[PDB]
C-alpha cells in the first residue's frame, strides 16, 4: 500500500483512482515492458483523430526521455485534478498541487512552446494553429491569426506570448472547468 | 340501368386514397418547411406534421367524415411502429449507444418507469381527493395513463436545440432515451393493459410479481430475438454478393420478422426490432453495396416518416372529434404539471447518480434540455386512442388530455426549448486557448480511458474480428480487412468557424423525416490523414 | 387464470408473418437461384417462384391452412397489381416504346382482343358441342375466361431467350405487349364481369355498344389520367434540390394516386400507373438526385418482385386446394390448344400485316419467341380466383384450367424456348463483314429514316427543349442544359465475336421484374460516341 | 411527275419511296442549301453513335465533290434496296442494277477502301477494323486479325484484299437479305 501511498502524496489521487488509473497503465502496455513509449500512447485510437493528440503524447514523457513509467504517467496526469475550495481553504501551507490552475495552464503551454522556451515564438504558435485548424483555411489568413493573437497577447513588446502574458490573457476563461477531470475511484 | 360506361366510385379507393393523400400533403409540406433554414432551425418538425394533422383533421371533420378514421391496435402495433423504431435502431451510433448503455437505460427504463409511477400514482392522489371529482376511474387506468403518457421523444427537438447547444453524449442520451422507452412504455402499457383485463379486484400480489417478472423477462427477451435476427440478417447479407438488389429487402423483411416473432413469444417486438437495427448495423452496410445501402436508409425514412405522418394525422383526426373532446380541469392542468415536474426531478436525481461515476459530467444545462425535451408525440397518442374504451371508462378524458400534452409539449415546449437553452447559457486569444484546452481534455479522458466502456470495447473488437467476422462477413472482405489492419499496423467568428471541433461537440443529428449524416466525422478522416501522414515520417 | 408473463401468441403474428415470410424464402431462393448463370440462362425465374409457391402451398396444405389464404379483389387491384405496372412502365426504354407504339399497340390491344375473343368463342363452341359436356356455363363465363386467359407474360421469359436471340425491336415488342395487355386484358375483364353482373339476358345490343364504347373511353382516359399524373411527378420532382429524402417517396405516392385515381374515375388504372411511369422517366430522374434515383428503383423491384412473389404464393396455395380441383378433360386440353395455336396464327397475321408497314421486317424467329411467349402468370391467375364464385358457376374448372395452363405455359415453355429458338436459328473474314454489313445498313436504315417516329420524335425534341423542358426542369439546370447543347452543337473466330461492336440492333436489354438490369451495351453507344467526338475536334470546331 | 421518273429508272425506286425519301431529304436540309453537306448527316443523333458511321457519310458523297443533291442521295442510297427474283427472271438484259448482290459488296469494299485504290491493303483493314472493335482490345490482337483475315481472304499472293477476293470470301453470306431494306411508300 506504500506504492499507492508515495503517488497520492505526489499528485493528490485517491487510492482507488491510482488502482484504477494502473490497471488502465498496464493495459496500454502491450509489450509488458514495465514502462510505456510514444507508440504505445499512439496505439489508442482516438488519439490520433485528435488533433492535439501527438502534443499531448509528448508532453506525457520528459524531455529527453522517449519512455514514461507509471509515477510519470500520474505526475503528467494529475495536473487534470479538479480542486476542491475547501481543501484549499483548510490547509493553507504552499502552491504545490500539480492540479492548480496555473499547473493546467502551464501543460497547455508546453504544448504551444515545443522548444521549452518558456515563451512562445510566432513560429510555435503558427505551428500549433496548423495543428488544429481545417487544411481548407489559407495560410494568410492563418498567419493573421497567429500575430493578432500575439499581439492582443503580448502587451510587451517583445512578439512572443511569454507564459505571465498566457495567464493574464486566460484570466478569463474557466480554466479550472475545462480542463479538469472527475478520475474514477 | 344496365351497363355503366363509367362509374365514379370513390367509395373503392377511399382507404388507400387517403392514407396515399395523407402522405403526399405530409411530403409537400415538408418541401415547403425545409425551404429556409430560418424555419427548420426554429420549428421542430414533429410540430409541422402536428399542425398539419390537425388542418387535415379540420378538412376530415368539414367532409364529416371523421367516424371513418380508427387508428386500431393491430394497425400501429404491426405496421406504424415497426418502421418508426426500425429506423431509430438503424441510425443509432453504435459506438456511442454502447459507451453509454447505463446512462441510456437508466434515462430509459428508470425514467420511464419513474415518469409513469409518478405520474399515475400523483393523478390517483389527486383523483381520492375530490378535486377531478365523478370520475368513474380506478388505479390501474391512472398507471396505465402514467405508462403511456411516459412515452417522451426528446429526439424530436434535436435538431433544434443543437443549434444552441452540442453534446455527442445528451445526443445519445436524448436519442437512446426516445427509442428505448417506447419500448419501455408499450412493455408497462401492455402490463397494465392486462391488469385493467383483470380488474382492481382480480389482481393478486402473484399478480404483480409475476408483472414485474413479465417487465423484465419481455424486454430482455425482445432484445435478445434482436440480436439473434440481427445475426441472421448480417448472415444473410453475406451471401448476397451476387443477388444485390434484394438485399434492402432483407434488412427490412428479417427486421419485421424479429419484430413479429417477439410480438409472437410476447416479448418486446419494439426491443427486438431496435436491436436487430442496432445490432446489424456494422455487418449489414458492411455486406450491402453502397448503391443497396442508400436504398436500405433512404427507405428507412420513407418508411418512418410516413408512418409518423399517418400517426399524426390520426391525432388531428381525434383533435378534432368533437364527441372525444372531455375536458377535466383539474385532471389536464395537474397531467401538464405532474408530466413537467416529474420529469424535472426524475431527470435531475438520475443526473444526479449518473454523475457519481462518471468521468465528464452531465452539466445542468444537458438536464435543462432532458427535463424540457418531453415531446410526448406519435407512440404515446397511438396508445391512448388504442385503449379499450369498455375497460378504461374514462378514455375520452385520457385521450383529450394526451392531445392536450402532445400539443403543449411538441408545440410550446418544441418551439421554446432553443430561446430557453440559449437564454441560459448566456477574445481570440480566448477562443483558441479554449479549444486547445478541450482538444487536450479530449485526448487526456481517452488516455485514461475511462469515458466509453473501453474494457469491453476492446474485449468485444477482439471477438468482433478473430470470431464475429468469420462468419458474418464475406472471406475476401474478411481477408481484404486483414490487409487493412497489417498495413496499419506499422502505423472573432471567422475563428470559430475555422477551429476544428472537439470531439465531444459533433453534431449528431436523427430526424426520422430526413437523411442527417454527421458531417463533423469530415474532421475526423481529415486529422486521421494528417497524422498518418505524419505516421509516414518515420517511414515504418 | 391470472396474469400470464409470457404468452404464446401466433394468432395475432399470423397474417403478415405468413406475408413476410413468403417474401423472405422467396429472397433466399433468389439467392440460391441466381448462385450459378448456368441456371439463371435456362431457367426463367418466373419459374422458379411458381416452383417454390408450390412447394411453399405443401407446407400450407400439410399443415392445414389453406382456407386461411384468400386473395381478394381489393388486395390484388389495389396493392399487388400497381407495384408490378409500375415497375414496368418506369424501367421502359421510351425511345424504343414510343418508335414503336403501334407495334406494340397491335400486339398488345388486338392480339389480345384477338386472343381473348378467338379462345372464349372456341371454347363456347366446343361446350355447344357437349364435348366438355354438363356445364353450366354461358358465353359470358366464356368471354371472361378467354379475356383473363390473355394475359400473357412474354417478359418474363426473355431474360433466357435473349440468350440466343437478341433483338432490341422484338425486345420492345415483347416488353410492351407483356405490359399493355395487362391493361387490355384487365379491361376486358372488368367489361366481362359487368356483363356476368347483368347476365346473358340482360345484356341488350345498347349494352354491347356501351361495352365497346367503355372499353375504348377506359383505355384512353387511363392513359390520359397518367400523363398528367407523370406531369404532376415531373413537376414536384422540380422543387425537392433541397429536401431530396422525400423523392423516392414521390415517384411512388404519385404514382400510386395515378393508379387510384383512374380506379376510381373507373378508368384504366393500369394504364395510367403504366404511363405514369413511361412519362415520368425524363424528367424525373433528370431532378431526382443520383443517390435518389437508386431507390427509386432498388425499391421498384423490391415493391414488384415482393408482389410477383405474393400472388405466386397464392397460385401455390390454390394449386395444392384439392377442393378447387375440378378437371374437365375437353376444357383443359382445349383450353391448353386454344391459346396456343390462336396466339400462334394471331401473331402470324398482326406480324404479316405490320410488315407491309416497316423497314426492318419482324422476321420469322421473331414471331416464334411472341406465339412461344405465353408464359401466362401472376395477372392471368390472380384475375380468376378474384372471379365471383356465385356468378361464374364454373369457376373452380376455370381456376383449376388457369393455374394448369400457368404450368404448362411457364414451365414448359418457359424452358423450352431457348432450345426450340436456338433450334430454328441453326470465317472470320465472314464474321467481321457480316458486322460491317449490319453497321452499314444500321445507318442507312438511319439515314433515311424510317425506322423510328422520326418526325414525331423531332417534333417532340423540339417541343420538350423549349416548352416542356421550362417546366419540369430546374432553372440551373435548364441552364446547364442549354451550355451543354450550345457546346455539343458546334460539333454537330469466338474471340473475334467477343471483339466486335455489336450494331444498335442487337443490344442485349433486359427487364426482370426481380434484378436491375442495366442494358450493357450502351457502354458502346458511349464508347464510339467519344471516339467521334475526339475525331470531331481533328475540325477544331 | 418527271422528277420522280428519272429517279426511278436511275435507281429502280417507286413514286412514293421517291416521294418520302424526298421528304426526309428535305427534312435533312436544315439550312435549306438544296443539298447535302458532311455536317448534315454528321446532325443525325444516332449515326455519331455508329462505329461505321463517318465512313457511311463519306460514301454517300462522291470522291473529290464536299457536297450530295437529292440524285445522289437517291443513288447511294438504292443500293440498298432489296431484289425480287421475278423481277430479275421475267426481262433479262443486263447486270444494270445499283441494288445488285456486288453493287452492295462494293459499297461495303469502298468503305473499307479509303483510297478507292480498288484493292484493301493491310493498313485499311486495320484502320476499319480499329474504327469498329471496342477499344480495350490490344492493338496486336487486332494486327492478328488483320493479317489472319488478308491471309485467309487474299488466296492469291499479293497480301491485299483486292475485290474479286472480297466477294469470292463473302459468297458465304447472304449479302441480299442482311443489306436490304424494305423503304417504305
Ligand atoms: C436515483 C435512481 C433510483 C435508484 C436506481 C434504480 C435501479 C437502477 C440500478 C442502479 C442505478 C445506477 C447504477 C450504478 C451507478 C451508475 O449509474 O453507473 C453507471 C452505469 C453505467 O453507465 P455507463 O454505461 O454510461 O458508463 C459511463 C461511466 O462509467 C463513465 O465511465 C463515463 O463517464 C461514461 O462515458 C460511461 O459510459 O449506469 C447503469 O448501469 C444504470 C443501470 C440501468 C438500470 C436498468 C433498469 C433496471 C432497474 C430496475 C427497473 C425497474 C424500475 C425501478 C423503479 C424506479
Ligand atoms: C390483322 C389485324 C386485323 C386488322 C387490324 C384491327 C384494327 C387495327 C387498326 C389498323 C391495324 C394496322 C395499322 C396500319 C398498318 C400498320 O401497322 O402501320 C404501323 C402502325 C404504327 O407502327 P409503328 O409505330 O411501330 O411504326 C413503325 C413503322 O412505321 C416503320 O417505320 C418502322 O419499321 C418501325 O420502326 C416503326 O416503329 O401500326 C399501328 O398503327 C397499329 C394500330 C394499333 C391499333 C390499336 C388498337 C385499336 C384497334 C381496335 C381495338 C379492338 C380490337 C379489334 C378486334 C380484333
Amino acid at each position: 500500500d506504500e506504492e499507492l501511498e508515495e503517488i497520492k502524496k505526489e499528485t493528490g489521487f485517491s487510492h482507488s483512482q491510482i488502482t484504477r488509473l494502473y490497471s488502465r497503465f498496464t493495459s496500454l502496455d502491450k509489450g509488458e515492458n514495465g514502462t510505456l513509449s510514444r507508440e504505445d500512447f499512439q496505439r489508442i485510437p482516438e488519439l490520433a483523430i485528435n488533433p492535439l493528440g501527438d502534443r499531448i503524447i509528448n508532453a506525457f514523457f520528459p524531455e529527453g526521455e522517449d519512455q514514461v513509467n507509471f509515477r510519470g504517467f500520474m505526475r503528467t496526469l494529475a495536473h487534470f485534478r479538479p480542486i476542491e475550495d475547501n481543501e484549499k481553504s483548510k490547509d493553507v501551507n504552499g502552491p504545490e498541487p500539480l492540479n492548480s490552475r496555473s499547473n493546467k495552464l502551464h501543460f497547455a503551454f508546453r504544448l504551444y512552446d515545443l522548444d521549452k522556451d518558456e515563451k512562445i515564438s510566432r513560429d510555435e504558435l503558427l505551428q500549433v494553429l496548423r495543428m488544429m485548424v481545417g487544411v481548407n483555411i489559407s495560410d494568410e489568413q492563418l498567419g493573421s491569426i497567429a500575430d493578432r493573437t500575439i499581439q492582443e497577447a503580448d502587451q510587451d513588446g517583445d512578439s512572443i506570448a511569454s507564459f505571465t502574458e498566457f495567464v493574464k490573457v486566460l484570466e478569463k476563461v474557466d480554466v479550472e472547468q475545462k480542463m479538469s477531470i472527475r478520475f474514477l475511484h | 340501368g344496365g351497363f355503366q360506361v363509367v362509374t365514379f366510385e370513390w367509395a373503392h379507393v377511399q382507404d388507400p386514397y387517403v392514407i396515399a393523400l395523407w402522405i403526399l400533403v405530409a411530403s409537400l409540406a415538408k418541401i415547403g418547411f425545409h425551404l429556409s433554414h430560418k424555419v427548420t432551425s426554429v420549428v421542430p418538425e414533429s410540430a409541422l406534421l402536428i399542425v398539419l394533422g390537425l388542418v387535415l383533421g379540420g378538412i376530415v371533420w368539414a367532409a364529416d367524415h371523421i367516424a371513418s378514421f380508427t387508428l386500431t391496435p393491430t394497425v400501429f402495433f404491426f405496421y406504424l411502429l415497426p418502421p418508426i423504431v426500425l429506423d431509430a435502431g438503424y441510425f443509432m451510433p453504435n459506438r456511442l449507444f454502447f459507451g453509454n448503455l447505463g446512462t441510456i437505460l437508466l434515462y430509459a427504463v428508470v425514467g420511464t418507469v419513474w415518469n409513469a409511477a409518478t405520474t399515475g400514482l400523483s393523478l390517483y392522489g389527486v383523483f381520492l381527493s375530490g378535486l377531478m371529482g365523478d370520475l368513474q376511474i380506478g388505479l390501474l387506468d391512472f398507471l396505465l395513463f402514467g405508462s403511456l403518457m411516459a412515452a417522451v421523444d426528446p429526439v424530436a427537438v434535436l435538431a433544434v436545440f443543437e443549434e444552441v447547444h452540442v453534446n455527442e453524449v445528451l445526443f445519445i442520451i436524448v436519442f437512446g432515451e426516445s427509442l428505448l422507452n417506447d419500448a419501455v412504455t408499450v412493455v408497462l402499457y401492455n402490463v397494465f393493459e392486462s391488469f385493467v383485463a383483470l380488474g382492481g379486484d382480480n389482481v393478486t400480489g402473484v399478480d404483480c410479481v409475476k408483472g414485474i417478472v413479465s417487465f423484465f423477462v419481455v424486454s430482455l427477451g425482445g432484445t435478445l430475438v434482436g440480436v439473434v435476427f440481427a445475426f441472421l440478417l448480417s448472415l444473410v447479407t453475406r451471401f448476397t454478393k451476387h443477388v444485390r438488389i434484394i438485399e434492402p429487402g432483407f434488412v427490412f423483411i428479417i427486421s419485421y420478422l424479429s419484430y413479429l416473432t417477439s410480438e409472437m413469444l410476447s416479448l418486446s417486438a419494439i426491443l427486438a426490432i431496435t436491436f436487430c437495427g442496432i445490432c446489424c448495423q456494422k455487418y449489414v452496410k458492411a455486406n450491402i453495396s453502397e448503391q443497396s445501402a442508400t436504398t436500405v436508409r433512404y427507405t428507412m425514412k420513407m418508411l418512418a416518416s410516413s408512418a409518423e405522418t399517418i400517426i399524426f394525422m390520426f391525432l388531428g383526426i381525434s383533435a378534432v372529434n368533437p364527441f372525444i373532446w372531455t375536458w377535466n380541469t383539474a385532471f389536464v392542468l395537474l397531467t401538464l404539471v405532474f408530466i413537467s415536474v416529474y420529469r424535472a426531478i426524475g431527470v435531475v436525481l438520475q443526473t444526479w447518480l449518473l454523475n457519481r461515476y462518471r468521468m465528464v459530467q452531465l452539466e445542468p444545462i444537458d438536464q435543462v434540455v432532458l427535463s424540457y425535451g418531453g415531446l410526448r408525440g406519435a407512440v404515446a397518442f397511438a396508445l391512448v386512442v388504442l385503449l379499450d374504451g369498455d375497460k378504461v371508462k374514462e378514455k375520452n378524458l385520457f385521450v383529450s388530455t394526451t392531445i392536450i400534452v402532445v400539443f403543449f409539449t411538441v408545440i410550446f415546449q418544441g418551439l421554446t426549448i432553443k430561446p430557453l437553452v440559449q437564454w441560459l447559457k448566456v477574445r481570440l486569444n480566448e477562443k483558441l486557448h479554449g479549444r486547445a484546452f478541450d482538444h487536450i481534455l479530449s485526448a487526456i479522458e481517452d488516455i485514461s480511458g475511462q469515458i466509453g466502456h473501453n474494457y469491453l470495447r476492446d474485449k468485444w473488437s477482439h471477438f468482433d474480428r478473430k470470431f464475429l467476422s468469420r462468419v458474418l462477413m464475406r472471406r475476401s472482405a474478411q481477408k481484404s480487412r486483414d490487409r487493412i489492419l497489417n498495413v496499419f499496423h506499422e502505423l472573432h467568428h471567422t475563428l470559430q468557424q475555422y477551429l476544428y471541433k472537439p470531439r465531444q461537440e459533433y453534431k449528431h443529428l436523427y430526424s426520422r423525416h430526413e437523411l442527417t449524416p454527421t458531417e463533423d466525422e469530415k474532421q475526423d478522416r481529415e486529422i486521421f490523414h494528417r497524422t498518418m501522414r505524419k505516421r509516414l515520417e518515420s517511414f515504418k
